[PDB]
C-alpha cells in the first residue's frame, strides 16, 4: 500500500497540499475535480 | 393649441371633463393587459471531445474609450448563442460544458452607448443518452399598489371615489432552459435524424406550394427535392428538353 | 496524414500497438436546447380630479 | 475557402484625424478541411456563415446580421447529415380598455383597443460530401452541372 | 520537383522505399451545403377612440 | 401553456399559441399540415 | 505489457497527467481527442 487516494469531506485538497508538504518531508498531489 | 396638445399627449384610456359651474371634474380610468409566450430551440452536432459554437443574431459596434478623434470601437455578438463541449463516457451518458445565451439590443435611455438585454447560463452537467435535464430558470412575481386621497372625504362609503386616485399593477415572469443530448454512433441513426428534419422542412414547403403565390406562378415556390434525389429542372424546361 | 517510424523490432511492435489503439473512430452528439419564456401583466388606474 | 458576398469597411477606433478602419467580409462563407479515412467516410472541420449588412439604428457604425456554425463531424461517402438549426415561435397580445364599459357583451368593442401578433421561424443547415477517386466520377459530376447550366 | 540523395546502399534502399510509399495520389472531395430558411408572420390591430 | 391555449388569441387563430409537446414526444405538425399530409 | 492505453470514462487526461507524474516517478502522455 505505497499509494493511497483520500476523498475529503469538508476540506479543500489544494489547501492541505501546502500543509502536508512539510509533514511528509514522499509525494502529495491534489485532484480538484473530485 | 400647443399646451392642450402637450397635455393630452400621454393620456391612455378615458380622460373626460365635466363642467358644473366654475368647477371642472376630470375622470380618468384605464385597464391594461399584456401577455407574451416565446419558445426557442437551437441545436448543433459535434464529435466527442470537440467544441461547437452556434450563433443566430447580430454583430453590433460598441464604444470602448470614445465628432471624435479616436473612439476605440469593438464589435460584439448578440443573439441566440450556444457553446458546447461534450464528453461521452464509455456507455450512455454525456458530460456537457455549456455556455448558453439569449441577448438583444436595447436603446440607451440615459447611458453613453446602447445596452444589451442579456440572459446567460454557464455550467457543466451530466445527462443520459436521450433524456432531458433542466439547466436553470426564473420565477418572478410583482404587485404594486398606490393611492392618493383627501384625508377625511376619501373614506365616505359611497361619495369617496370622487376624492381618490388609485393605481394597481401585477406582473409575472417565467423562464426555463432545458438541454438534451443524443448519441450517434452509426450511419443509420444519423440518416434517421437527418431524414426526420429534412422531411419536416419539405412538408412545410409542399404545403406552402399548394397555396402558391398570390399574384404569381404557383411553381416558383422553392421546394426541396426528395430525400437523396438532387436537383431537377422545372416542368417548362423539362418539356423543352424533351421536345429537343 | 502518415507517420514515418524508424526503430528496432521490439519498439516498433510496441509503437504499432499503441497507434492501433489510439487510431479509432469517435462518436457524435446532437445537442438540442429549449428556451421557454412566459410573461403576463395587468394594471388598473382610476381617479377623479377637481379644478377651478 | 468559399465566399459570395461583400467587403465592408468598419470603424475600429474612429471629420476625423484617424479612424482605424478595417475591412471585413460578409456573405455566404464556407471554410472546410476534409479527411477521408481509408474507406468511405469523411471527417469534416467546418465553418459556415450567412451574414449581411444592416443599417445602424442607434449604434456608432453599421451592424451585421449573422448566422454561424463552427463544428467537426463525420459523414458517409454520399449521405447527408444535419449540422444545426433553429425553431422559433412567438405570440404577443395586448389590450387597453375602459374598466367596466369594455366588458359589455356587445357594445364593449367601442371602448377597447386590441393588438395580436404571431411569428414563426425555421432554420436548418445540412452538409454532404462526395469522394472523387478517378477521372470518370469527376467527368460525370462536371458533365451534370455543365449540362444543367447549358440547358438553362 | 526533385530530390537529390547521397547515402550508402542500405540507407539508400530504405529511403527509396519510404519515398515510394509517401509519393502517392490523393483523392478529392466535393462538399455541398444546404441552408433552408422559412419565416411566417401574422398580426391584427383593432380599436375605437373617442374625442372632443 | 395549455391553459393559455384554451383561451386563445383575441382576434387570431387559437391554435397559433406555442404549446410544448408531451414529455419526450418531440415536435409534430399543426392539424392543417397533418391533414394535408394524410390526404397526400 | 510495458505500454498501456487507458480510455477514461469521467476524468480528463490532461488533468490526470500532472497528478500521476509524481506517483510514476516512466512516461505519461495524454491524447485529448480520444
Amino acid at each position: 500500500g505505497n499509494n493511497r487516494v483520500v476523498y475529503l469531506k469538508y476540506a479543500k485538497a489544494e489547501d492541505l497540499v501546502e500543509v502536508l508538504k512539510g509533514v511528509s518531508e514522499v509525494m502529495i498531489a491534489a485532484h480538484a475535480d473530485t | 393649441y400647443t399646451k392642450l396638445a402637450s397635455a393630452l399627449s400621454s393620456i391612455q384610456g378615458a380622460a373626460v371633463s365635466i363642467a358644473m359651474g366654475d368647477w371642472t371634474a376630470l375622470i380618468n380610468a384605464v385597464s391594461n393587459d399584456s401577455s407574451s409566450n416565446i419558445l426557442s430551440s437551437p441545436s448543433i452536432t459535434v464529435m466527442d471531445n470537440g467544441e461547437a459554437s452556434f450563433i443566430v443574431g447580430e454583430e453590433v459596434p460598441v464604444i470602448t474609450g470614445s465628432d471624435n478623434p479616436f473612439q476605440t470601437v469593438d464589435r460584439k455578438e448578440v443573439g441566440i448563442k450556444l457553446k458546447v463541449v461534450p464528453q461521452i463516457n464509455e456507455g450512455n451518458s454525456v458530460q456537457l460544458n455549456i455556455e448558453q445565451e439569449v441577448s438583444n439590443v436595447l436603446g440607451a435611455n440615459g447611458a453613453v452607448d446602447v445596452r444589451f438585454a442579456k440572459r446567460q447560463l454557464n455550467t457543466s452537467v451530466m445527462v443520459q443518452d436521450g433524456q432531458m435535464l433542466v439547466l436553470g430558470g426564473l420565477i418572478d412575481e410583482r404587485a404594486l399598489e398606490s393611492e392618493s386621497k383627501v384625508p377625511l372625504l376619501g373614506d365616505i362609503p359611497l361619495l369617496g371615489q370622487l376624492f381618490r386616485s388609485t393605481s394597481s399593477q401585477v406582473e409575472k415572469k417565467n423562464l426555463m432552459v432545458f438541454i438534451k443530448p443524443t448519441i450517434i454512433r452509426d450511419g443509420v441513426t444519423a440518416d434517421g435524424i437527418t431524414q426526420r428534419k429534412y422531411n419536416y422542412i419539405r412538408a412545410e414547403q409542399l404545403f406552402r406550394a399548394e397555396k402558391g403565390l398570390r399574384l404569381l406562378d404557383d411553381a416558383s415556390v422553392p421546394v426541396l427535392p426528395k430525400f437523396g434525389d438532387d436537383r431537377r429542372h422545372s416542368p417548362e424546361i423539362q418539356a423543352f428538353i424533351e421536345q429537343m | 496524414n502518415s507517420l514515418v517510424l524508424t526503430a528496432p523490432q521490439d519498439i516498433m511492435n510496441a509503437m504499432l500497438e499503441v497507434i492501433g489503439q489510439l487510431d479509432i473512430r469517435r462518436a457524435q452528439v446532437l445537442i438540442e436546447a429549449l428556451i421557454v419564456e412566459m410573461a403576463e401583466g395587468d394594471g388598473i388606474n382610476l381617479g377623479v380630479q377637481w379644478g377651478s
